[PDB]
Formats: structure tokens, C-alpha cells, sequence
């Protein structure tokens, strides 16, 4: 339970920009031990001097290595499709993302794929008892 | 002015746990101890040099 | 005010007994709140004369 | 549901009670935790067959384990499950089956893994597989699994000394 | 079958730009364990702020290490010839490329060669039961 | 114990820029063996010829890896919140920072986090017997 | 031949040979790599409903 | 508080006196430091049970240890704490409990670690956990721990030769 | 003696630029096996062609890793103080530096500190029997 680290589910819901086809939430499994990573705060701070900083727009991002699903074209795991994804960790956390866009895809060998997703906002659901909204 | 300012500042320590026999604080607990309080008082004092205090 | 409380989800399987839970019913509670719009302004106009 | 002594790992008795016993009906219970498989080795062989033992092999650390310093503590455990089964001999056609012959272990492996994954999903405790070995001894066949657990460790709770309510500052000259 | 990763066939059909000569499909075998790689979506997404992205045109690419066939001039594996290629994986996937062009060829030692191919489009054929066109 | 090296306590007190919430001091524990680092002097010297240097204004920073507290939104550990921190080592030293701001946050995986904090000034409390103010 | 036919492949490890009176022992060592999966399972239910009380 | 021989490490008697004895009441003291746990196995097995021994394993270096050169010096000490307990048998339902059966070590580990943490926080000395092993012998069960200390070393306090107050500066031609 | 490599002493004398405080010579000990380094010639030679190097002015430098003295503020080991230093090797050499300035200080973890000092001149004293002034 609380004191253990790992991933417990992954879901994805592809949408095709042109045709408008949709594929419902499909599970996925990881190719190796590397977990996903996140960056939720939608701002960036530069150094300046004397403790000041310049605050700017930036994005929210996600990194998500997943094993391909044998029924979906490989192209859809690259910049040809619009992505909605979720993650559920063991301790209870859930990370949700929507209308993501895959950016600067890197070559893949057909079974392991790494996606770099950016989106306007990412929402975090904590376990019970959180101390802030 | 210094007295009122300091009194306002110290207020935030009210109701805060404290450990003295064994200064280790368990993870996730809200608290402090003598050394940390001394350090934070020193920080606040250093901040206001030049407006209310001459450099110590 | 606090998103972790203003929205609560309930499923048919939480209360009813063994296997009585009918297939596919879930209850959702959400607290609406209208977006505020300006309604009334009080003006206190205080004339005086040139001086000093 | 059940009640676990610990929040993120299982003591060997808990395993023998909740992962082995409910999965293998062949064992009328007899999922017996023991201090170590290196044992008296005589009374060990006398238990009614089939039966399975659960015993620690060595406690260990999987990284930093500096006790006291305000850093995580990564403990680790190596425990092994060893079964025991008879041999069937159906003697078809005026001929007996040899005292040594291929014995199906894949079904046992699959059943154990399925039960382990089911429980892990249910409560959030996962194991690391290490190796599998098989050997025979006259009537009985020894199947040995080696597993491993990774988990953090924490200190017991404690009571505060006091609380603040007011402060008497002087502001000398 | 469905759960084994590996390559099963490789075919190539060289064409000579300057003379128009052609050499029918010839099998090939890999020099080491590295599998090919792919990128099939033609477009490329750069990251702007607030989740916008700049979408532009790019090329399908393929990366293919193969042991030279002792009967073909080495030059034809480098930028001197036009290439068509195929790959068949165990699970059933088939990657087909045509009129590829070789780019920025790195030096080869005469037996193991790496090709970086780029082409207008690469078409992927999935095993039976695909969820999308 | 001026003859042992290690960290004894870590405290943090978040503040939310936009809404103004406050979360009282909370302990924390490190994810691995790496210790924090500091840089207190606020001036930066650039080299010139013949031993002259260009003295100029600059920030005072801190680097602080901590295991996330399961009750605080992840976004607060990144640029979305204002931070105050303290460290107490075994030998008695105490390092205090206030009004910190996080800069160029790197992606985190949900449990281990590295924060790069800068502030107008960092104060150091030595053990008994100092030779200077 | 079989691997091409069905899609299963092996790894070769070593070959060793020895003799004993009348008989000669030839010992091959091989190795298999494969993924594992859990047994199939049945869903608890399906979804069709909505209440959305929408309190004040 | 106590008084320590050194400011950054504990000699084995100090551990046996301040970490083991005050925690385990089962041991009416009997936390005996010994030269080596392999020494005089006979007499070492005749002490009244339960009891715990503390003995050096080996001392080596966690890095550079060149003596004399003006660089830090790192040292290591491997020591092992070995306990000894009886077995409890209660004969429920006209059936004795077997001579070998699961014995609870987790509680011992937790108690020991908690005590070490408390002391470390109190004074500023920390230890590295290494491994845990368990085995049984007839009536008694041997629970064996291994630990390690890291610390710097310094030389004794020498005394000066003189002080400076003078100057000639002949300043020849 | 003549055929052993190692350091034997390290002295330092901090001066505070802003207040003029002074702390007499204090010994020091190294954190690990790395010895200091040096560069004493003040000039610098660029290549050009046909051996026609270009001679220009530069600074004497020194690199000095030392374990912090627990009674001195950490800042004084960084850009906040003026430094004087000395080193005595086993064979008898002695490197003396004065009016040093610390440059581009890298972050320290509170116990081991590396200083990059630059000064207008460094004087090397050789063992007996030198062949040059």
C-alpha cells in the first residue's frame, strides 16, 4: 500500500485528427523498469539577480514509455494522433491528461515506444487526506 | 515598532510541536526544536538590519 | 472552494447486499456555483475647494 | 478483507496462510513456515506428503541502509518456497512407468504466479522472482522457488515533549 | 508468435539512377543483435506555449543494418543507388518502403553496413484484427 | 560531533502565490545518499588579467533532494509555490533559507524530487565557538 | 526449420563431448527467452447510468 | 547523560552496555563482548540462555587510509551481534509443537533498530546494516546480525615548542 | 624524502573585504587523495604559424581542495573573502600565494570545498641546490 513505489495501470484513448476516429481507453504495459515522469506546474522561472525571477508561460508535460498494442498502427503513437492518457500508482495517486500532442517523436523499433506529450494542463488526484485544493 | 513587529512574527510559532530529549523529528510531523528556532530568529533579525537596527 | 469535497461519486455497489447491486448505476454529486457578476456600486462624492 | 501486521510487506506466516494454503487444495493446509530450509532434515522429510515449507534464506539490503541518518532505508529479504509431491505410476499395458520421469511443474508455476499477482493487485504488495529448480528423490520430488521482497522501513511512533503558547522577549538596551 | 520479438526477413531491390539497371529482391541478414527502427508519421510537432504546437512537413525514415551481399558493389548501399526495402517481423507485422534515398552515409568496413533511408511514405501492415484503417 | 558527516533534519514551509495558503513546517527524508549543497556568498568574481577580477551581483542558491510528502500536490514542489527551508547537520550547523523560488524544474517521477532554489540571501548558524560574526 | 514454421527460437550456449567405455556422451546446452502473462479474467459489470444530482 | 571514550564512535563494550542491555529485559544483562564469535565455541555455548555476544569481525578502510599524509583517514569496523533464545512449546490439544517451527525475529529486529535510531538521534552516532541470518540448533535458535561503523581518525594532542617575539633584520650592504 | 610525493601542510589566512577582519594562519587537511595543482608562469602563448606564438598577459592560478574548518563561516571559502595560502610538500617544495581571489565558486555540501584561486604572482621555493634564481 502507501509505502511502495510502482505503476498499477495505464490507459490511452487515441483520436485521429483528420478522420475523427476514436479508440476507447485501452490498457498498456511497460517495456522495462523506467517509470513515467511528470511536470505539472504551468510556469517557468529564470534566474535574474538578487533573488528576482522572470515568470513565463511554458507548458505541462509527460513522458510515457509503453509497449505497443498489436492492433493500433504504429503511426498513431507518433505525431499523427491526439492522445488522452492516465496513470494510477500503487499508493492511490492518479494522473490525468487530455488533448495531449506528441512532439518531436524519436525512432522506434516496433514494440517499445517512448512518447513526449505536452498539454495545457495536467491534474493530480492525491490519496485521501490531502492538505490543499 | 520593533516590539510590535517581533511580536507579530513570533506568533506563527504558537501551537507548534517541540522535541528536546532527542532532536530527530519523525517524517511527516509538524514541529521544530531549539536550534531551528534560534536559526530562524537570527534570519529574521538579519533581514531588518538598516531599517530598525544598526548592524549587530 | 475545495475540489476534493465538492464532487463525490457513489456507485450502486456500495450499499445494496450480495449480488443485489444492479448492473451499471453510479451516483454523482456536484456542487454548482454561479459565476459572479457585478451588481451594484456605491458612490461617495466629496467636493472641496482649492486651497494651500 | 484481511488484517495485515505491516502495511507494505508480509511476514512468512502471512504468506503461508494467504498465498499458498488457499491456492493449493492438494495440501490439506500444511503450508508450514520454518526458520530455514537448512533444517534437521530428518523430521523435515517425515511430514505427510504433499506439503510445502516457507523459510527465510537471508536478510539483506538493496542499497543504502545507513540507520539513523535522515535518509530512506532499503531493506530486502530472500525467502524460498519448497514443495513435496509423490509420483503417479499408472502401469499401462503390462509395463510400469519408470521411477524417474518428466513431472509437470509448469502448471504449479502458473498457479502460484496467478495467485500472487491477484493478491498483489488486491492489496499492493509485489514480489521479485529469482529462480526455479527441480530435483527428485525416490518417491518424492523437490520443487524449490526463490523469491525476494523490497520494502522501506520506518521507526515507531513517538510523543511530543510540549507545545508553544507564548514567548517572553526582553529587548534590552 | 504473438509474443516474440525479432526479425524474420529483409528484402531489397536496388535501382541505379544513372543507368536504370535493376536487381530483383535479394534477401539479407543482420550483422548483430540491433533491430531496425522506423518513423512513419510524416508530420512533425514543435512545442509552443500553453499547449499549442507548430505542425510542419517532414519525411518518413528507416534505419537498417544489413550484412553486404557479396555480389553487389558496395557503392550501391551508399548514396549511389535508389532503394526499396521490406521487413517481416515474427508477430506478423510488415514494413514496406519504396523509392527511398540514402543520406549522409557513414564509412563502412566492407561487410557490415548501416543505411539511413528517407522516403515520402512508409506503410505498415498489421496482423489480423486491426482497430483502424 | 565535529567528526561525522550527515543530515539530521529537513523542514519546509510552502506558500501559494495566487491564493495565499500556508502549510506549516513539515519534515522530509532524502531519497538516496546525495546530500544537499549550498552557495551563500552573493557576489560572483570573474577573472581578468594580472589578478584583477570583476565583482558583480548574483544570487545565493541551494539544491535539495527530498522524498515527496504524500499530502501536498506535486505542483507545489515545482515552480507553482514559494518555499522556505532549513537543514540541520549532525555537527550542529543549521542552514536557513526564506522566500525561495524554484527555477527550471526538471521532471519528477512522483516520489523523488530535486529542487533548485535561489534566494536573496542564505544564513548559516555555526556550532558554538565561532571565530567570526 | 521449426522456428521458421511457427515462430519459436532458441539460444545456443555450448557443446561438450566425453566418452565412457562403449558409450559417448554428447551434451548440448540451450536456452529460451519468452514473456509471461496472467490468466484471463471476467469483468465485474458494465456501465449505463447517471445521476448528477447537481446540488446547490 | 553518559560519557563516551570517543566523540564519534563506540567501542564494543559501549554498545553492549548502552544499546543491548537497556532494551532487552529478557537478558538479565548478559550482553557480553567477546574477542571473536568463533572463539572457544564450547564455553561460548554454555552461558545461561538467553544471552547476546558482541564481537569484532574485521577492521578495514572505506577509502584512502594513508597514514601521515595530510589527508582525511577513513576506517571501518565490522562487528556482529549474535543472540540465543530457547524454544517455547505449549502442547495444545494433546499434541506437542514440533522441535522446529517458525520463530519470530521481526519483533527483535524492530526493537533493535528503534533503539539504535533513538540513541543515534540523541548523541550523533550512526550504523550501517549489512545482513541478518537465522538458524536453529536443538533447543536454541541463533539469530545473527552484522553491522558496520564509519568514522574518521585523528592523532593525539601534541604540544608546541615555543612562541615568536623578536627580529634582527641585519640588512647588510 | 626526495622520492616521495605528497602534501605535508596547508595554511590559510582569511581577510574580509568589507570589514577588514583577519584570522591568523589555520592548518587544513584534504578531503580525499587529489593533490592541489598549480600554474606559476604569468604569460600565455597562442599558436599562430611557423612557431610564431603570440605572448600575452595572464594570471597565476591555484586549485586547492580542503576540508572546511568548523569555526569559519562557509561564505569565507567562497567569493566573500580574500585568501592567502601555502603548501609544503614532502620533498621540501613550498608554494606561497598572497592576495588571492576566489572565482566562479561551485556549490559545496558543507564539509568538502574546492577553491579556484587566482593571483598576480606565485613564488616557488625549491629544496637546497637550485640551479636557477
Amino acid at each position: 500500500c502507501n509505502k511502495q513505489n510502482g505503476v498499477k495501470n495505464i490507459l490511452i484513448t487515441f483520436t485521429h485528427c483528420d478522420t475523427g476516429e476514436v479508440i476507447g481507453p485501452i490498457s498498456h504495459e511497460q517495456p522495462d523498469d523506467t517509470l513515467p515522469t511528470y511536470k505539472t506546474c504551468a510556469w517557468t522561472n529564470t534566474a535574474l539577480t538578487n533573488g528576482a525571477v522572470m515568470r513565463s508561460a511554458s507548458n505541462a508535460t509527460m513522458t510515457l514509455p509503453v509497449v505497443r498494442d498489436p492492433r493500433v498502427p504504429l503511426a498513431w503513437y507518433q505525431g499523427c494522433a491526439q492522445i488522452d492518457a492516465q496513470v494510477e500508482k500503487f499508493d492511490g495517486t492518479v494522473m490525468t491528461l487530455t488533448e495531449g500532442a506528441v512532439t518531436e517523436p524519436e525512432e522506434s523499433d516496433g514494440r517499445a515506444v517512448t512518447m513526449t506529450i505536452i498539454a495545457a494542463e495536467i491534474d493530480e488526484l492525491l490519496p485521501p487526506g490531502s492538505l490543499a485544493a | 515598532a520593533t516590539g510590535v513587529a517581533l511580536a507579530t512574527f513570533l506568533q506563527q510559532f504558537n501551537g507548534l510541536a517541540v522535541f528536546t530529549k532527542n532532536t530527530n523529528i519523525k517524517t511527516g510531523i509538524i514541529g521544530t526544536n531549539l536550534r531551528l528556532m534560534l536559526g530562524k530568529i537570527r534570519k529574521w533579525a538579519s533581514d531588518n538590519v538598516g531599517v530598525l537596527f544598526s548592524e549587530f | 472552494d475545495n475540489i476534493n469535497e465538492d464532487i463525490q461519486l457513489v456507485s450502486d455497489f456500495d450499499v445494496q447486499p450480495k449480488c443485489v447491486g444492479q448492473p451499471g448505476v453510479f451516483h454523482l454529486n456536484m456542487r454548482y456555483r454561479p459565476p459572479v457578476r457585478g451588481a451594484r456600486i456605491n458612490v461617495n462624492l466629496v467636493p472641496a475647494l482649492f486651497d494651500n | 478483507k484481511l488484517k495485515l501486521t505491516y502495511s507494505n510487506r508480509l511476514t512468512l506466516p502471512e504468506i503461508a496462510k494467504h498465498i499458498v494454503s488457499p491456492t493449493f487444495h492438494e495440501l490439506e493446509g500444511r503450508a508450514i513456515p520454518v526458520t530455514g530450509v537448512e533444517d534437521d532434515k530428518e523430521g523435515q522429510s517425515a511430514i505427510t506428503k504433499p506439503f510445502a515449507l516457507v523459510g527465510l534464506r537471508i536478510g539483506d539490503t538493496s542499497g543504502p541502509a545507513e540507520i539513523g541518518e535522515n535518509s530512506r532505508i532499503n531493506l530486502r529479504d530472500d525467502f524460498i518456497i519448497e514443495f513435496n509431491f509423490n509420483k503417479d505410476r499408472y502401469k499401462k499395458g503390462g509395463a510400469e512407468t519408470s521411477l524417474f520421469s518428466y513431472y509437470d511443474y509448469e502448471s504449479i508455476r502458473d498457479r502460484l504466479f496467478n495467485a500472487m499477482v491477484a493478491f498483489a493487485g488486491e492489496y499492493g504488495i509485489t514480489f521479485e522472482f529469482v529462480s526455479l529448480d527441480i530435483s527428485t528423490e525416490g518417491d518424492t520430488v523437490y520443487i524449490e522457488f526463490r523469491f525476494r521482497q523490497n520494502f522501506d522501513w520506518c521507526e515507531a511512533d513517538r510523543e511530543s515533549d510540549t507545545v508553544i503558547k507564548a514567548g517572553s522577549f526582553s529587548l534590552n538596551l
